[PDB]
């Protein structure tokens, strides 16, 4: 039974392990959604369909 | 005569740059003043004019 209960134990850790690897992966996600705001943010300001301009008044 | 005549000058100078460098400046300035790096105006527009 302690055989048993040790390898559980095991098992444990290893979910552990497959939970770190998969929030590793969410943090790179995150940071390259992070990039894509910024790139829309860029394209957005620089867009060439904005038809606007200071005024001479 | 001669000190007449650069006085003259210099008094036209002062004249015509007080009154033309004002209005172009102040026009200069209100653009300025107007633009924006918002989505909704044209950057190369902006810096353009």
């Amino acid at each position: 039974e302690l055989q048993a209960r040790i390898a559980g134990e095991q098992a444990a850790i290893q979910n552990e392990t497959t939970k770190l690897q998969m929030i590793a992966q969410l943090r790179q996600a995150e940071q390259a959604l992070i990039s894509e705001q910024r790139r829309e943010r860029n394209m957005r300001i620089l867009s060439s369909g904005n038809q606007g301009m200071p005024t001479i008044q | 005569d001669q000190w007449a005549q650069q006085v003259l000058n210099y008094g036209l100078l002062i004249v015509l740059f007080a009154a033309v460098f004002g209005l172009l400046m102040q026009i200069f300035g209100s653009y300025m003043a107007d633009l924006r790096f918002d989505g909704a105006q044209n950057v190369a527009y902006a810096i353009g004019g």
